[PDB]
C-alpha cells in the first residue's frame, strides 16, 4: 500500500493513468518475463514466517 | 540549615540576586496522588491561603479510580521562589504519610525524611546535580524532571539554582487541558494492558488457527536441537 | 514529484525539475468579492441649474 | 441503493466484523476487513459517501490505536487523508505516527518529509522539520536517504553553497551504510573547485593556515598552489575515509549483516533463534561507543522486530538504571513494555521494585489495585503462581508499613495479617489444583519468636492436621517445615523444642504414608538431631 507505487493513494491514477497504450503488438510480444504486479488486496497471512521463504543477505 | 521551611525560605529570599521578579511565561505541573482526601484539603487550603490563587491552582481529576486521588499541581507565573515554598510543601507532605505520622505540622519537615518526586516543565524550555533530566519520558508534549533525594536545605537551593538558569516561552492558554487529557490517555493505556494480563491465550488470539500456523515449525525446531546435541555429542567426544 | 506523467525518459524529467513552492505572503489589496470600482455616483441634475 | 447501504446490507460485512470484533490482536483480519472497506468504494474520491469515509476512518484509527507500531498503515492512512482533500489531518496522522514510535522510526521520518516538501511552502519551517528529524534519527545505519533527501533540499533551494558544505562534512563522520556516495561528493566537490578563496568554505582560514600549512591570500602564481591544496585535502579525507570505512565494515560484517527482519510484522509472529542472539550482541556493542542518540536509537530499532519478546524491553531499563542513572527513564520504559509484551511477569517484578527505589510509594498502592481488580479480587485463585507470589510480597511491604505492629520485640506482622492471611488460606485451601503449596508453607515459618510461632502453629499446621488434608500429609516438606518452625524458635530452650518435636510431632504422622514423609524428614533428623536419629528409624523400621 506504499512501496508498490501503483497503489498509492496519492499518485496512485497517474501511474495507471500514463501506462501509454502500446498500439505495438511487438512491443510486448518483445519480453517474456513475468510482471509480478503485487495488488493492493494482500495481507499479513501469506508469507508468515519470513525465514523460511528463502531470503538474501543485504 | 534547619528542617523550618521559613528559615530555609528567608535565606533563599536573601541571598539569592533577584530573587523576586518572576519568569516570564512560566508554568509548572506536578501530579500528585493520595490515598485520603480530608488529609489533603488541610494542607491545600493553608497553601492557598499564602499563595495567590491565579500562581496556584489544583484541578481535581474526574475520580474515574475513586480510590486514588489524582489531583494536578499547577503554578502559572510563579517566582523563583513561590516555586520553593510550593514544592517543599507538597513534597514533603506526599511523603508524611509513610515516614512520621505522628509529628502533623504541615510547614515544618522532620530530618528523618528526604524530598523526592518528579515535576513537568514545557518541552519549549531553554536552559541556557540534584534535579536532572528524564531519558524516554512518555507525555508528548512535556519535559519531566526527577528531584533525587535532597534535605529541605538543599531542595530549596537547587531549586533556586535551576530556576535561574531556565527561560520559557510562549505556551498556550489552555494547555492545561491538554496535559489532563494526555496524562489520563497515557494512564489510561497501561490500565487497559493490565486487563488483558488473563486473556492472552484465546481470550482475543484465535489459538485455534496459530497454533496449527506454527505446529510443524515447532517440530522442526525441535528436530534441529535434538540433531544439534548428537552431533556436539560425537564432536566433543575422544572416541 | 516522484512518479511523473511525462512521456519523456526519467532521465530527462531529471532536468525539468521545478523551483521549490512558493512562499505564502499576504495579500495586500481588496479581495475579490469587494472589488468595485465607485458607487454612489450623484447625479447630474445638480450642475444644470447653478 | 448507494454504497454504503449497499455495503451494510452484504453478508460477508457481518461475518468479517465479526471475526474482528472477536479475536482484535490477530491482524489478519483487521488486514481483511480494511482491504474489504476499501474495496468497497471503487472510486475514492471527495464525493464518495461522507457516512462509509467515516467509517473508513475509524476502521483505520482503531487499528493503528490497537497495533501502534505498524509502520505502513500510518503512512497509507496519512495519504488516504490526504488523497480525500485535507493536508491538515495528514499532518496529524504522520506526527502520532512519530510519537507512537517515540520519534526515532526512520521510515516515518523518510515518508514525512518527502510529504512535507510539498505542502510546507515554507523554507526556515521545512529546515527546522529537518534539524528535528537529524537528532532523533540521523545516526541511523541504513539513513542514506534521509540525509540524501536533505541534501537535494539544501541544493534547490539555498543560493550560498556554505551550508551544503556545512551539512556534507557531518556526513563524512557518520558511519552510513551507503558512505562512499557522501565521500564521492565530496571529492568531485573538491575537485570542482576553482581558485583559494574557496578553500574556506571548508574549515576556517586559520585552520588550514596552521594544520595544512596553506594560505588563501597567498597572491602570486595561483596554479601549483591550489593543486597542492587539493591534494592535501584530498589526503585528509583519504584518512577520515579510512576511519569511517573500519568502522562502517566492522559493524556490517559482525552484526548487522545477521539482522534479517527489520519490520513490526504481528504479534504472532516469532523471531529467529539467531536475530534474538545478534540484537542482544549489537546493543551490547551500542552501549560501548557511548553515542546516546544512536543507543536510544539502537534500543527503538530492536523492538521493531521483538516488540512483544520483551527481552529488550528489561535490557533498555537496565541500562537506563546502572549505566546512565536516570531512573524515572527506566520507571517509564518498563510502564511502555507492559503495553506491548505479551509475558508480562518479569517487568511487573522489575517495575515493583524501580518504583519501590524511587520512593513513590503510592504509585506502588495503586498498581497492585489494578492486579488485584484485574482479576476481580481474586487473585488467591491465580492459575500462575509467578503472578500471586510478586503480588503478596510487594502487598506485604505495604501492609507492614500501613498498619504498625501488632507482636512484640518489635516484629512487623508479615504475612499474617489477617487481610493477607485469608489469600493465603485461600490458596492452600486448594491443596493440589493450585501450584506453589510448599513455598507458601516454607515462607510462613521465619518468624523465630514466642506468640507468633504460636500464631502459625495454632492456625495453618494444627489446622492442616485437624482437616487430616492427604496432600500435605503426604508430603515430607510439609513435616520438615513443621519441625524447623519450633526448632528454629528462640523462646524454648533445646530440652523442651526436642522432647517437643519428638514426642508430639513425630507420633502424628501416619505410617502408611512414611514412605514419602521419611526421606524428607531424614535429612531434618540427620542435620540437627543425630542422637535421635535412631529413635526415628525405629518409628518406621519395616517390621512393627
Amino acid at each position: 500500500k506504499v512501496f508498490v507505487d501503483a497503489n498509492r493513494f496519492d499518485i496512485g491514477d497517474l501511474v495507471k493513468a500514463s501506462k501509454l497504450p502500446q498500439r505495438a503488438n511487438e512491443k510486448s510480444a518483445h519480453h517474456s518475463f513475468k510482471q509480478t504486479s503485487r495488488s493492493r488486496d494482500e495481507t499479513c497471512e501469506s508469507n508468515p514466517f519470513p525465514r523460511l521463504n528463502n531470503p538474501k543477505k543485504l | 540549615q534547619s528542617f523550618d521551611i521559613w528559615k530555609n525560605l528567608d535565606r533563599i529570599r536573601s541571598t539569592k540576586k533577584n530573587a523576586g521578579q518572576f519568569i516570564k511565561g512560566s508554568l509548572l505541573i506536578l501530579p500528585m496522588r493520595t490515598e485520603d482526601k480530608q488529609q489533603f484539603d488541610e494542607c491545600m487550603d493553608e497553601l492557598h491561603k499564602y499563595i495567590s490563587k491565579d500562581i496556584l491552582r489544583c484541578y481535581p481529576q474526574k475520580e474515574q479510580k475513586d480510590e486514588g486521588m489524582l489531583f494536578y499541581i499547577v503554578l502559572k507565573d510563579f517566582n523563583i521562589l513561590d516555586s520553593c515554598f510550593v514544592l517543599s510543601v507538597l513534597l514533603a507532605f506526599q511523603k508524611r504519610l509513610w515516614m512520621a505520622p505522628s509529628e502533623k505540622s504541615y510547614f515544618r519537615v522532620p530530618k528523618n525524611i528526604n524530598l523526592t518526586g518528579s515535576f513537568y516543565l514545557p518541552k519549549n524550555i531553554e536552559t541556557g546535580s540534584s534535579i536532572v533530566e528524564v531519558g524516554f519520558n512518555v507525555v508528548p508534549d512535556f519535559q519531566q524532571f526527577q528531584v533525587k533525594a535532597c534535605h529541605v536545605s538543599k531542595f530549596m537551593n537547587e531549586l533556586s539554582n535551576f530556576f535561574s538558569q531556565v527561560e520559557f516561552g510562549k505556551c498556550e492558554a489552555n494547555v492545561i487541558n491538554y496535559f489532563k487529557r494526555e496524562y489520563n490517555r497515557t494512564y489510561s493505556q497501561i490500565s487497559l494492558a493490565l486487563y488483558e494480563l488473563p486473556l492472552i491465550g484465546d481470550g482475543l488470539f484465535d489459538i485455534k488457527s496459530y497454533i496449527s500456523k506454527t505446529r510443524p515449525i515447532i517440530e522442526t525446531s525441535k528436530a534441529q536441537m535434538i540433531k544439534h546435541i548428537s552431533e556436539m555429542k560425537a564432536y566433543n567426544e575422544i572416541s | 514529484m516522484n512518479y511523473n506523467l511525462s512521456k519523456y525518459p526519467d532521465d530527462v524529467s531529471r532536468l525539468f525539475k521545478p523551483r521549490p513552492p512558493l512562499s505564502y505572503k499576504r495579500p495586500t489589496d481588496y479581495p475579490y468579492a469587494k472589488r468595485q470600482t465607485n458607487p454612489n455616483i450623484t447625479g447630474v441634475a445638480n450642475l444644470l441649474s447653478t | 441503493m448507494d454504497k454504503y447501504t449497499a455495503l451494510i446490507h452484504d453478508e460477508n460485512f457481518s461475518t468479517l466484523t465479526l471475526n474482528v470484533s472477536r479475536y482484535p490482536k490477530s491482524l489478519a483480519y483487521w488486514e481483511k476487513l480494511l482491504n474489504y472497506i476499501v474495496k468497497a468504494s471503487a472510486p475514492i474520491c471527495k464525493s464518495t459517501e461522507p457516512q462509509l469515509l467515516k467509517l473508513i476512518r475509524c476502521t483505520y484509527s482503531s487499528m493503528l490505536n490497537e497495533f501502534p507500531y505498524l509502520e505502513n498503515y500510518y503512512i497509507d492512512f496519512a495519504l488516504l487523508e490526504y488523497k480525500l482533500g485535507n493536508v491538515s489531518m495528514s499532518h496529524k496522522i504522520f506526527q502520532r505516527g512519530l510519537q507512537a514510535f517515540n520519534q526515532r522510526s526512520l521510515l516515518l521520518w523518510t515518508s514525512y518529509l518527502k510529504f512535507c516538501n510539498n505542502v510546507i511552502s515554507h523554507q526556515k519551517q521545512l529546515f527546522k522539520k529537518y534539524e528535528t528529524a537529524e537528532e532523533y534519527v540521523g545516526l541511523h545505519f541504513f539513513s542514506g536517504e534521509f540525509w540524501d533527501l536533505y541534501l537535494e533540499q539544501i541544493s534547490s533551494r539555498c543560493t550560498s553553497s556554505k551550508k551544503y558544505w556545512n551539512v556534507l562534512r557531518k556526513i563524512l563522520e557518520i558511519p552510513l551504510h551507503s558512505f562512499s556516495k557522501f565521500y564521492a561528493l565530496w571529492l568531485q566537490r573538491i575537485d570542482d573547485i576553482m581558485d583559494l578563496k574557496q578553500l574556506s568554505q571548508l574549515t576556517s582560514k586559520d585552520e588550514l593556515l596552521k594544520k595544512l600549512k596553506i594560505d588563501i591570500n597567498y597572491s602570486g602564481r595561483k596554479g601549483p598552489y591550489l593543486q597542492d591544496a587539493k591534494k592535501k585535502l584530498k589526503k585528509i579525507t583519504k584518512e577520515m575515509y579510512m576511519v569511517v570505512q573500519y568502522q562502517v565494515l566492522e559493524i556490517y560484517s559482525i552484526f548487522e549483516s545477521k539482522i534479517y527482519i527489520n519490520y513490526y510484522t504481528s504479534p504472532e509472529t516469532l523471531v529467529s533463534s539467531d536475530e534474538i542472539e545478534t540484537w542482544i550482541k549489537y546493543l551490547d556493542y551500542t552501549i560501548t561507543l557511548q553515542t546516546d542518540s544512536l543507543t536510544h536509537l539502537n534500543f527503538q530499532r530492536a523492538l521493531l522486530p521483538l516488540a512483544h519478546y520483551d527481552l529488550v524491553w528489561i535490557k533498555y531499563s537496565k541500562w537506563l538504571i546502572n549505566s546512565k542513572n536516570d531512573l524515572l527513564g527506566a520507571k517509564n520504559v518498563l510502564l511502555m513494555g507492559l503495553k506491548f509484551s505479551l509475558k508480562k511477569t518479569e517487568i511487573i517484578k522489575l517495575l515493583y521494585s524501580v518504583i519501590c527505589k524511587l520512593n513513590e510509594y503510592v504509585l506502588l498502592r495503586n498498581l497492585l489495585e489494578k492486579i488485584e481488580s484485574s482479576y476481580s479480587d481474586n487473585v488467591e485463585n491465580v492459575d500462575d503462581f509467578e503472578i500471586f507470589w510478586d503480588y503478596l510480597q510487594f502487598k506485604t511491604f505495604c501492609q507492614n508499613s500501613l498498619y504498625s505492629s501488632r507482636y512484640s520485640d518489635s516484629q512487623s506482622n508479615g504475612l499474617l495479617n489477617k487481610e493477607l492471611f485469608d489469600k493465603v488460606w485461600k490458596r492452600l485451601s486448594c491443596k493440589e489444583k493450585k501450584s506453589g503449596q510448599e513455598i507458601l508453607l516454607n515462607n510462613l515459618v521465619q518468624f523465630y519468636s514466642k506468640d507468633t510461632v504460636e500464631f502459625v502453629e495454632k492456625n495453618i499446621f494444627q489446622k492442616i492436621i485437624e482437616f487430616g488434608w492427604e496432600y500435605y500429609l503426604q508430603n515430607g516438606m510439609f513435616w520438615n517445615c513443621y519441625c524447623r518452625l519450633i526448632y528454629f524458635d528462640t523462646s524454648r530452650s533445646y530440652l523442651d523444642k526436642r522432647q517437643y518435636i519428638v514426642r508430639k510431632i513425630w507420633p502424628q504422622i501416619d505410617k502408611k504414608f512414611a514412605q514419602s514423609v521419611l526421606p524428607s524428614l531424614t535429612e531434618f533428623c540427620e542435620s540437627y538431631f543425630p542422637e535421635e536419629m535412631d529413635t526415628l528409624e525405629e518409628m518406621f523400621t519395616e517390621e512393627p
